[PDB]
RNA sequence: GCAGUCAAGCGUUCAUAGCGACAUUGCUCGGCUCUUCCUAUCAUACCGAAGCAGAAUUCGGUAAGCGUUGGAUUGUUCACCCACUAAUAGGGAACGUGAGCUGGGUUUAGACCGUCGUGAGACAGGUUAGUUUUACCCUACUGAUGAAUGUUACCGCAAUAGUAAUUGAACUUAGUACGAGAGGAACAGUUCAUUCGGAUAAUUGGUUUUUGCGGCUGUCUGAUCAGGCAUUGCCGCGAAGCUACCAUCCGCUGGAUUAUGGCUGAACGCCUCUAAGUCAGAAUCCAUGCUAGAACGCGGUGAUUUCUUUGCUCCACACAAUAUAGAUGGAUACGAAUAAGGCGUCCUUGUGGCGUCGCUGAACCAUAGCAGGCUAGCAACGGUGCACUUGGCGGAAAGGCCUUGGGUGCUUGCUGGCGAAUUGCAAUGUCAUUUUGCGUGGGGAUAAAUCAUUUGUAUACGACUUAGAUGUACAACGGGGUAUUGUAAGCAGUAGAGUAGCCUUGUUGUUACGAUCUGCUGAGAUUAAGCCUUUGUUGUCUGAUUUGU
RNA sequence: AGGGAAUCUGAACGAGAUUCCCACUGUCCCUAUCUA
RNA sequence: GUGAACAGCCUCUAGUUGAUAGAAUAAUGUAGAUAAGGGAAGUCGG
């Protein structure tokens, strides 16, 4: 096999997190560098493809994309971190005072029995003028090369029978660090939208927890799957919108409907919230947190410059066969039935 | 065949890098902050509308 | 005595990966208990500031059973017996507050010295 | 190789005691499969030489990063055929790979002894030996738990170890460069594919004890329907799941160099790519990226049990204990250079002038008091201890550094007066600093984890992810969707072969039996067990343990 | 009421042997899934 | 008894329910199936 690879064994968690960055400039606008959701959807589009040179310039190609649901990312927090000989060392994390009733279920592996008293002297710190926070962000401000954002996931928008959101720790590539911990500033208890993060012909590198297979007989015997995978350079195609309907619609298609198949996926439920549609395969299954970084560098090819132009998303239903891309469509062609009339 | 760390295909690409190929990710930057900074005025909207 | 056991969950409260559900012991263990308790009525003692201080068991005289054979051999097998035996003890809360005398030895450089320190000293 | 031709020298003087290098002249047991390594490299990368016009090629240099195919082959193959490919390079892992294995050879093959035998061999005489192989050993290798460092939880950092991409051609560039012509390139731009790896199941194909639905054969309930049943009786379709280059997606960019090409330029009054310097330059190296995280590497942050008969932490003095890889005046802070510097002063403010210093820390600062007591003063506004206190500074392990002041003892700067002994001529003579426990007298703070049940993104077992003390809670049912099968049971009919039966002998005459066709009927059944959704109905919400700076 | 055709061997043969022609198959390309 | 049948499959009379159990259900192994396209290219040798 693949030497790299190695050693072969089951990850920490199943939220990996993310290895490297994309660099730094120190001029550019304040903007995160990763974002998350939680992978499960698969589906097939048809496109134009306008990519010259190819045997397929002005012809239509159909491929299969995954549909990650991704809802508003919320900051609750942000990290600095000072560069030293030993690499980087944490001397500061902030919060937000009043964090969600998701967040305080991460800090206990059991959530009913406690008395729910994760932050009750941490907010009691605050309750001044600050003081002491705002020492802590001219502490932040004054050393730590980098600055991290704390932020976590609204699992309750995500059909997920799970409860209990997911920190993380994202950089951001906006340059005067000073800009960094007051976007902070001006973010905590807030939330963060897909689209403020990406768009649609952009490159990005989705990283997940590979598919847990169990057991498994130089080529040796032992452990296949649940390891924690970066894969780079999956084209995002569509941004959506909760509130918005017509996702599913295309500039040709143009049917009222939601990129969510009939009956929904299989395993998981519809989508309620944001969404990215990304081409190609992203690692691990349906109901796994996937978290998406962005390119790391500057990774134009034809490939990469390229505009989308959706055509059609196929809707029909992936639990079965599919025939039918809307239920108005299943009872149009059927007729009447006999509980209908 | 040259190869992935072939120098001459670096400092062609680097030739790319320097024109077309960073200018249109360094507009899509600009979008990408436009619109982060349009989804603080939102949630600002929705401070005054419980400050009503 | 653990030897490929199946490591279990419920071992965790005692730090260890590998715990059993030993019945037939557990059943005789508790037979004893009950026995020691009663002795412990009959004497006339507390019942709640009773511990377990003492419990030994060592090995049995071996049984002899016998079972025909491969090649028609003759596989001695051994049911392995045990002696149990236990104690059931009151609790003491603050058992001593005395001491032996421990008289030091010290020279004339030592009561020399004290007896100096004693002059200089409160 | 032999003989001769030269022939640097040496032969004890030395060519005529002899040896004698490079040349030169005479004729002439084999093979299947994997892992790792070597370079003495076949291809891929970059170069140098070559009548190298272009293309193609030959030799040579650096180079082991990555590659090195598919069939027919058996008079002893110790041969080779015919293609594909960029190319199908050569070897090691001393009996590598016969205790990972087979395909064809000894003749009833070891050793000793005997009998009959001219030169010549037999005898199915006779005695014999042919033990390392299994280890429910040992440990490598893969993977998995795990006590400990207050507990417990979340977010992290990254020492170290591994690492990966590969080759082919297609379009412009072109029918241009170059070419009598025949032919015929290359960089920059873009497009695919091959091998390899990491994944993933949208669709396609595959697959079925959902044995889901349907059909057939048999077999039992006395017949329909239901099925009992058939070593899963047989057949068609087939969800979920699992899956295939039989499917689909994805697989990077900066420095340092090698051969080589150079710049300035010595050695050597020319020159010289090298000696001091110096630019470029390979698929090379090291990083970036990609994977694990040290369970005795580290950081930040959240919570830390309240009547346990005030449990737990923090300040003060107090007694016991427990130790110390080893206090016993002070770890006393510029940086850089060495063919140079430090300091002081001055000015034209500089790679500046002038003076001075080192040649050891042999220094410098602290240092005299019952192991440092008690007191009388004199001189000066100093030095220092202690605790209150104004800030500023310190992130590389900051955990300390300076500073503003008020009080407060002490001062050996100088001079007085008391006290020390008997520890008997020495005996470390104990004065340091950790880790604690029991007592005190004041502050402060009002938990989680495990088991058990559930979950299924996980799963040998562990472990992991979940869920649950009155809620857009959870469980069971229930409804709605989506799928799979293909028209359920029952009933009716004018559709009815063919027949029994009233005689009006029928030109859908009739009463009944009557395969099947038709209708209610894309119906019926199943549909989460690892699909979706939940205003319905019904119920659950509390058991044991363990943990302290 | 599994083939077929030749040949070597003791004209059909005999589950004799070999070679070829036609059909068939997971033996393989290249494995994948299910049950016991 | 059904069946052309000593094939099985089902039973009457009569006799058994004896063989450690329970909990899980991943890979491997043995055995049996089915499979796109190609159809011995596998292998010394269908």
């Amino acid at each position: 096999g693949h030497l790299g690879f190695l050693p072969r064994k089951r990850a920490a968690s199943i939220r990996a997190r993310v290895k490297a960055f994309p660099k730094d400039d120190r001029s550019k606008p304040v903007a995160l560098t990763s974002f998350l959701g939680y992978k499960a959807g698969m589906t097939t589009i048809v496109r134009d493809l306008d990519r010259p040179g190819s045997k397929f310039h002005k012809r239509e190609v159909v491929e299969a994309v995954t549909v990650v649901d991704t809802p508003p990312v919320v900051v609750v927090g942000v990290v600095g971190y000072v560069e030293t000989p030993r690499g980087l060392r944490s001397l500061t994390t902030v919060w937000a005072e009043h964090l969600s009733d998701e967040v305080k279920r991460r800090f206990y592996k059991n959530w009913y029995k406690s008395k729910k008293k994760a932050f009750t002297k941490y907010s009691a710190k605050y309750a001044q003028d600050g003081a002491g926070i705002e020492r802590e962000l001219a502490r932040i401000k004054k050393y730590a090369s980098v600055v991290r954002v704390l932020v976590h996931t609204q699992i309750r928008k995500t059909p997920l029978a799970q409860k209990k959101a997911h920190l993380a720790e994202i950089q951001l590539n906006g340059g005067s660090i000073s800009e960094k911990v007051d976007w902070a500033r001006e973010h905590f208890e807030k939330t963060v939208a897909v689209d403020s993060v990406f768009e649609q012909n952009e490159m990005i590198d989705a990283i997940a927890v590979t598919k847990g297979h169990g057991f498994e007989g130089v080529a040796r015997a032992g452990q296949r799957g649940y390891h924690s995978r970066t894969s780079i350079n999956h084209k995002i195609y569509r941004v959506g919108k909760g509130d918005d309907e017509a996702n599913g619609a295309t500039s040709f298609d143009r049917t009222k409907k939601t990129i969510t198949p009939m009956g929904g996926f299989v395993h998981y439920g519809e989508i309620k919230n944001d969404f990215i549609m990304v081409k190609g395969c992203i690692p691990g299954n349906r109901k796994r947190i996937v978290t998406l970084r962005k390119s790391l560098y500057t990774n134009t090819s034809r490939k990469a410059l390229e505009e989308v132009s959706l055509k059609w998303i196929d809707t029909a239903s992936k639990f079965g066969k599919g025939r039918f891309q809307t239920p108005a469509e299943k009872h149009a062609f059927m007729g009447t039935l006999k509980k209908d009339l | 065949a040259k190869s992935l760390r072939a120098s001459s295909h670096l400092n062609a690409k680097s030739v790319k890098r320097r024109g077309v190929f960073q200018k249109a990710v360094d507009a899509r930057e600009q979008r990408i902050s436009d619109k982060l900074k349009e989804d603080l005025l939102k949630q600002k909207l929705e401070d005054l509308k419980k400050k009503e | 005595f653990n030897s490929s056991i199946g490591r279990t969950a419920q071992g965790k409260e005692f730090g260890v990966t590998k715990a059993r559900w030993p019945a037939k012991s557990v059943k005789f263990v508790q037979g004893l208990l009950q026995n020691a308790a009663a002795n412990a009525e009959a004497k006339g003692l507390d019942a709640t500031k009773l511990y377990v201080s003492h419990i030994q068991v060592n090995q049995a005289p071996k049984q002899r059973r016998r079972t025909y054979r491969a090649h028609g051999r003759i596989n001695k097998y051994e049911s392995s017996p045990s002696h149990i035996e236990l104690v059931v003890t009151e609790k003491e809360e603050a058992v001593a507050k005395a001491a032996e005398k421990k008289v030091v030895r010290l020279t004339s450089r030592q009561r020399g010295r004290i007896a100096a320190q004693k002059r200089i000293a409160a």
